[PDB]
RNA sequence: CGUCGCGAAGG
């Protein structure tokens, strides 16, 4: 169902549960092992996640093995559970690529060694007028991402990449450096769906 | 002619000379006066005795003008010890805060 | 409530609570019993309204004595929660004095209310 | 260790969810609402003034919208989209309040009653150009209707024969409230209280099988209200004072059936439990009506003060579980209170919700849709997940 | 009739009295040297 | 007292206890020099270098 | 990793040893009675002999201390050192100190107990290394100069780290910071392991039960509007409500009753755990106050059920147990008390189960239904089960008595129930 | 006595303007027309 | 029937 429970057999008890590591729809937690002698578990489902979870040493010095901390998060690797819709190469170095997925998510993947495969977070920056943000307050993900555009000319100084979503009346940018959404979406000002974005080099 | 007086002057009824010299120069007027030797502002600690001096002056005004102006009371002290209970749990719930960030 | 001397009727209660609403709009009143006695001693109060709904009535009827000494008009109203909701405070007040400002915008209704209060002694 | 009063320990070790989370509740979970947005109800066709009144058809999926831009539209509404069906436009006359009406007996009338700040109200008939009538004739009492600015619509069984017909009810000018006839337009009676009529609401109560007496409850501007039945001639059967409250501005009864949710069968009528009188100091007193029956000076079951400024619209849920307070003064000025425990819903009306200057609010009869119309000229549509 | 049965079920539901943040901070004054039954019906007084 | 001050980011270490058995002085071949009590946890002179 | 960390490890591992005179006076001036300038000149025999007098006074007011006067307060114990022996002996002396502290946790209003335990604070260094048993064995006296002295002497273990702004400060810590200490669940597990060790040693007393109950109800009150924290916090408070109910004293019994009723009103629990908690609080009812308190918690805990099954049949294995531990008589008197706590859903399920499982005492259901007020769907449901009962067995006179009561009140409801099932003419032909 | 009375009037108007200037900085959804938005101080 | 700025169960 997606859940992962730790039983304790010297007390027949439940140390800690862990809810929704891997999503239930792709199978939930498929294989979740300890390591021989080590207090870290490695979990992988079918939704292209692979996490490891460390147990802390006990917090009470005298009693010890009856107050066990919940397992902390640690190093993880991850795809995005559905085939990607668009592919871009960020830098001229051929080091980082951008994958626009089909589960409505944008990721930055590495090519050298896979330590830095990370999702660009969809926390919208505040609109610059002094008032509150646009869009959904609840973190539901964006629409399906059709066509994007990418260059490295003035990276970091302002918004770098832009993209165009499925049947969305505007096309919104991101930032390659901060790895999140930029401020200004551009409407198409004609009441039409956006299909083809590009950027000056 | 004590019941015909507000809670603020029942608070500062004692130390009026420090009050008036603090008013006619530029200082800050006192807060306990004659109620400082009561049994509850000594129970409080810090500036909690200042806050308790104000709330106990207000309840002293309530109780005082009740049993000075009523003409049918049984002299049992009912709203007296009721106001004592209210001042006491007010004192407890204001000393129970801890302004040191834990 | 036998010691509650003059308490208003329905229509007079309604018109004085609308004028105390306009007083709280224009910020021309001081609310609360001890504040009422403060402004009565320093002699600014046009009139006093007081609520005959508190469990002692002697918490307020000490200000009638100096109010009679200073000849100010004073009148009771049967609901302290009405006093609170009409004075603009989320707590049930007891007494309210209306301070004196001849350059107001509600001077004539304040004075008509003042005559309707001082007529019933 | 092994080779195999302990009851709840064994079942704590068995299960690891600890609420009856499912549909096996039938009640609103208190202090935590479950509510989603939907598409904007005024998206397929833009409006132009403040949406002064919203309503629903009591059986059909039609959301009726009317404002100060002297038009009235009727949308067909659902989740992903919503479209316009018709949009009548009355030149010359705005509409301060406009509402559906279905007759109780035949269920095939479908009138629209639309009234503005002028002296006339307009009656539209719906059976699918289209005709309307101009109710403009008070018969005997023309010096008691400065305007038709506020009205209601309510059923009446005539108590010597079961000729159930509708009635519109108008706000007077001195202390009057006239009733009329919905179809014909005769005067029937005019009741009157003192002070100023500020608002009023319609209770129903059944008497036997297929027979019911209605009750008009009307407030003063001071707080003593009159409740008089009008299935006989309108004379007062009870008069009682609000415990507190001075400048009161709206009253709404319900929980059973009322204007926002009438019935279609006559025997599906129901005595309304909750009553809610709301002031201009933000305060809302709400009573039950199983202990305020003959008390003549009852106690408020709750005295909410959660929203600050002068409240205008307070509605109920169609089954009587969620009250909605809405003050038309400041921005983002709507709240929902869980009515049986009289708690206030914490999670939904937060600052990340675009309520705007709320000036109308209306519940759906059965879908749990919640329409909020603001001043900028749109109406947003939330859906409550529980219903 | 079934809708009337369910609506009667949700009408017949009395006013509960919830718990909140400082619902029991008053117990820490009379915590000391009180019999357990007196503490229990004091808690039931605060609840009901 | 049977300690193990295991350090890995500087090189193959080296010991010198003091003349009396109180203080300890350890030295990595990369840059690390630490003079410290060892029966008490009182690190009183740590210094990295780059030689 | 960090050499500073690997040295602070051995610092906290060898804090209980003196390697120069300054560390000896810093580790010796920590005393429970005297201040620094007098406790820094106390030889061990002095505090030992006044503590032996203290233990003798404590023994002649409490008969479970002659074993300690034999073993741990012996004459050779002034020369027994702490950290010169082997780890098996240090573990044995460790749980010896634990046994002493949770034996003498209930005596801290006495100068003999203070001067007695000062000796093993001074000698066996329990102000440093056996720290947490001392803290959460004397935690309940938190408004006391003995607790302020304990907290100034001791260093804080990392669980109690929100007390650290009350060392060297003459105000005792507050109830709100005690609740902020009880809030985080990784202290709460440790405190519950202490509590059930105290239960199984049977030293539970009416001060620390009161303190534990008030802390648990305020923790539940702090998480009143935190659904995730309450869902995580149920199997701690409930599990030791269970192994507190498995004890025998009426104090700990109705303390578990109190945490049970406040948790049930805090969130709507599931029907099966409400039934099992009712079976648990009912299978071990002994004393007199336990009866009244268990009845009130059964009534309120069963009332907080908003969802179907909320008025269903309570099953047989707990219903006959309820009939055993509570008579049908004095349920009448609890109903006949004046203030009438809200018990409608439990009274309804009681009526449905006495109708469906006993079917031989119906004067009782007539009497209690006559003397309680009842809600309309409940009375519709009990007359529906009563019609099922009347058509499964023969119509006796008490059955037609309470049926004509249900005719004399709410004619429309019984006629609507019979319109759902048949016809009143056939019903009157049956009766 | 007349000089006392003009001192009374002058101190009255000084306390008037100074108390208004102190009262203008408390709170309130204010606007210079000096009136307040009618919402009760919670 | 002449009558009268932004904001999908927080920032």
């Amino acid at each position: 169902s997606g859940d992962l429970i730790f039983y304790d057999l010297d007390r027949r008890s439940r140390i800690h549960v862990l809810k929704n590591i891997h999503r239930e729809s792709y199978g939930g937690v498929t294989q979740a092992t300890f390591l021989n002698g080590q207090p870290i578990i490695v979990t992988s489902g079918g939704d292209n996640s692979l996490k490891e979870y460390v147990f802390d040493p006990s917090l009470s010095q005298g009693s010890g093995d009856v107050v066990v901390q919940p397992p902390r998060y640690l190093r993880s690797r991850g795809g995005h559970s559905q085939p990607p819709s668009y592919i871009a190469f960020a830098d001229s170095q051929s080091h980082f690529m951008l994958s626009a997925s089909k589960d409505r998510s944008l990721w930055s993947f590495s090519l050298r060694k896979d330590a830095q495969s990370q999702e660009m977070s969809q926390r919208l920056h505040k609109k610059q007028d002094g008032g509150r943000v646009g869009g959904s307050t609840i973190k539901s993900k964006f629409p399906e991402i059709v066509a994007l555009a990418i260059e490295n000319a003035r990276i970091g100084e302002w918004e770098n990449i832009i993209t165009a979503h499925k049947d969305e009346k505007f096309a919104r940018t991101w930032d390659m450096r901060n790895k999140r959404v930029g401020r200004w979406t551009f409407d198409t000002t004609d009441d039409g769906f956006v299909k083809s974005v590009a950027m000056s080099q | 002619s004590l019941a015909k007086s507000p809670a603020s002057t029942i608070q500062i009824l004692g130390a009026e000379k420090a009050l008036f010299r603090a008013l006619k120069t530029k200082h800050d007027t006192p807060k306990y006066g004659l109620l400082y030797h009561a049994s509850l502002v000594g129970q409080a600690t810090g500036k909690n005795k200042g806050k308790i001096a104000r709330v106990l002056a207000a309840k002293a005004a309530v109780s005082l003008r009740y049993d000075a102006l009523a003409e049918d009371r049984d002299d049992s002290g009912d709203i007296g010890l009721e106001s004592r209970a209210k001042v006491e749990n007010r004192l407890s719930q204001l000393e129970g805060r801890d302004l040191r960030t834990t | 409530n036998p010691k509650a001397f003059p308490l208003a009727d329905a229509a007079l209660t309604q018109q004085i609570l609308d004028v105390v609403q306009q007083a709280a709009n224009l910020r021309q009143l001081k609310k609360g019993a001890n504040e009422a006695t403060k402004t009565l001693n320093r002699g600014i109060s046009e009139f006093i309204i007081m609520a005959a709904d508190c469990e002692p009535i002697e918490i307020l009827l000490h200000l009638p004595l100096l109010c009679e000494d200073k000849n100010v008009p004073y009148v009771f109203v049967p609901s302290r929660v009405a006093l609170g909701r009409a004075c603009g405070v989320s707590r049930p007040v007891i007494a309210a004095s209306i301070t004196t400002n001849d350059a107001s915008a509600i001077k004539t209704q304040i004075y008509a209310v003042k005559d309707k209060i001082e007529t019933l002694l | 260790d092994e080779s195999d009063i302990n009851a709840l320990t064994k079942i704590l070790s068995t299960t690891y969810n600890y609420k009856d989370t499912l549909s096996n509740s039938k009640l609103l979970p208190p202090k935590k609402l479950d509510i989603v947005r939907l598409k904007d109800a005024n998206a397929s066709h833009p409006s132009h003034s403040a949406i002064q009144s919203l309503s629903f058809h009591p059986s059909k999926p039609l959301l009726l919208t009317g404002g100060y831009d002297k038009t009235l539209r009727i949308y067909h509404i659902d989740g992903k989209t919503n479209h316009l069906v018709t949009s009548l436009h009355l030149v010359g006359s705005p509409i301060q309040t406009c509402t559906f009406y279905t007759s109780l007996s035949n269920q095939n009338q479908q009138n629209i009653f639309t009234a503005g700040r002028r002296r006339y109200m307009h009656s539209w008939d719906l059976s699918l150009t289209a005709k309307i009538e101009k109710f403009s004739r008070l018969y005997g009492h023309e010096s008691t209707q400065r305007s038709f600015e506020n009205f209601k619509v309510a059923h009446l069984q005539n108590s010597q024969t079961n000729s159930v017909h509708g009635i519109v009810l108008l706000q007077g000018n001195n202390g009057w409230i006239n009733i009329l006839h919905s179809t014909s337009g005769l005067w029937l009676m005019g009741c009157k209280i003192e002070g100023v009529i500020t608002d009023f609401c319609i209770d129903y109560q059944p008497i036997s099988r297929g027979k019911f007496r209605t009750i008009l409850i009307a407030v003063n501007a001071y707080g003593e209200v009159w409740e008089f039945d009008l299935n006989k001639n309108g004379h007062v059967i009870r008069r009682w004072k609000d415990q507190g409250g001075v400048g009161i501005t709206k009253i709404q009864v319900g929980g059973g059936t009322t204007t926002t949710c009438p019935a279609l069968q006559i025997s599906k009528i129901k005595q309304n439990r909750w009553l809610a009188v709301g002031s201009e100091s933000g305060f809302v007193n709400l009573y039950d009506r199983n202990n305020a029956m003959t008390s003549s000076t009852p106690t408020p079951v709750a005295a909410l003060d959660q929203l600050t400024t002068t409240i205008s619209n307070l509605q109920f849920s169609p089954d009587g579980q969620i009250l909605c307070m809405a003050s038309r003064a400041v921005k983002d000025a709507l709240r929902l209170v869980h009515l049986p425990s009289c708690s206030v819903f914490s999670n939904w009306p937060t600052s990340g919700t675009p309520l705007g200057k709320v000036t109308s609010v209306a519940f759906s009869p059965s879908g749990g849709l919640l329409a909020v119309g603001n001043e900028q000229g749109k109406v947003r549509l939330w859906k409550l997940n529980h219903y | 009739d079934e809708e009337d049965i369910a609506l009667e079920f949700i009408n017949g539901e009395k006013k509960d009295k919830l718990v909140n943040m400082n619902s029991f901070t008053s117990m820490f004054d009379n915590i000391q040297n009180v019999q357990m039954d007196t503490f229990f019906d004091r808690v039931m007084k605060v609840l009901t | 007292k049977a300690l193990d001050l295991s350090l890995k980011e500087f090189g193959p270490y080296h010991i010198k206890y003091a003349k009396n058995g109180t203080h300890l002085l350890i030295t990595g071949r990369k840059g690390h020099v630490a003079s410290m009590d060892w029966r008490k946890g009182q690190l009183r002179a740590e210094l990295f270098l780059n030689e | 990793s960090s050499l500073s960390d690997q040295l602070a490890q051995v610092a906290s591992n060898n804090a209980t040893v003196a390697l120069d005179r300054k560390r000896r006076q810093k580790l010796h001036s920590a005393s429970l009675i005297y201040n620094s300038k007098t406790a820094a000149t106390q030889d061990y025999d002095f505090i030992f002999e006044n503590a032996s007098k203290a233990l003798e006074e404590l023994s002649q007011i409490e008969p479970k201390f002659a074993i300690f006067s034999r073993t741990l307060f012996s004459e050779s114990s002034i020369s027994l050192d702490r950290n010169v022996q082997t780890k098996e002996e240090i573990k044995d002396l460790d749980n010896a100190i634990n046994a002493y502290l949770l034996l003498a946790s209930s005596k801290w209003y006495l100068a003999p107990t203070l001067h007695a335990t000062e000796w093993l604070v001074r000698r066996f260094q329990i102000h440093v290394k056996n720290t947490e048993m001392l803290l959460l064995s004397t935690l309940n006296y938190y408004q006391t100069p003995v607790f302020k002295r304990i907290l100034s002497i001791i260093k804080l273990p990392p669980l109690f780290n929100c007390l650290s702004n009350f060392v060297r400060s003459e105000k005792p810590p507050t109830a709100l910071t005690m609740i902020k200490l009880f809030n985080d669940m990784d202290f709460l597990k440790l405190y519950t392991s202490y509590l059930d060790q105290c239960i199984k040693h049977n030293a539970t007393y009416t001060n620390q039960l009161l303190f534990t109950t008030c802390c648990f109800i305020n923790v539940v009150a702090f998480n009143s509007n935190n659904d995730e924290k309450l869902n995580q916090l149920v199997p701690i408070l409930l599990e030791i409500s269970a192994k507190l109910l498995a004890s025998k004293s009426k104090d700990c019994q109705i303390a578990a009753h109190t945490i049970l009723v406040v948790f049930a009103t805090a969130l709507p629990l599931k029907k099966t755990i409400i039934l099992a908690a009712m079976e648990t609080i009912l299978s071990n009812l002994d004393a007199k106050e336990a009866k009244h308190s268990a009845l009130l918690t059964i009534c309120k805990l069963f009332q907080t059920l908003k969802g179907q099954g909320n008025v269903d049949q309570l099953p047989s294995k707990i219903f006959k147990l309820f009939d055993s531990k509570f008579d049908t008589v004095s349920i009448l008197t609890f109903l006949d008390k004046e203030d009438k706590p809200v018990c409608d859903k439990f009274i309804t399920s009681y009526t449905r189960s006495i109708a469906r499982y006993d079917r031989s005492k119906l004067n009782i259901i007539l009497s209690l239904l006559k003397k309680i007020r009842l809600e309309r769907y409940e009375v519709r449901l009990i007359i529906t089960d009563l019609i099922y009962l009347s058509e499964i067995l023969e119509d006796k006179s008490q059955l037609v008595e309470l049926f004509e009561y249900f005719i004399s009140i709410n004619e429309d409801l019984v006629l609507k129930c019979l319109k759902s099932l048949g016809l009143t003419g056939e019903l009157f032909e049956i009766r | 006595v007349k000089q006392h009375l003009q001192r009374e009037t002058q101190l009255k108007q000084v306390q008037q303007r100074m108390d208004a200037q102190r009262e203008l900085l408390k709170k309130g959804s204010k606007k210079k027309i000096f009136k307040w938005k009618k919402q009760r101080k919670r």
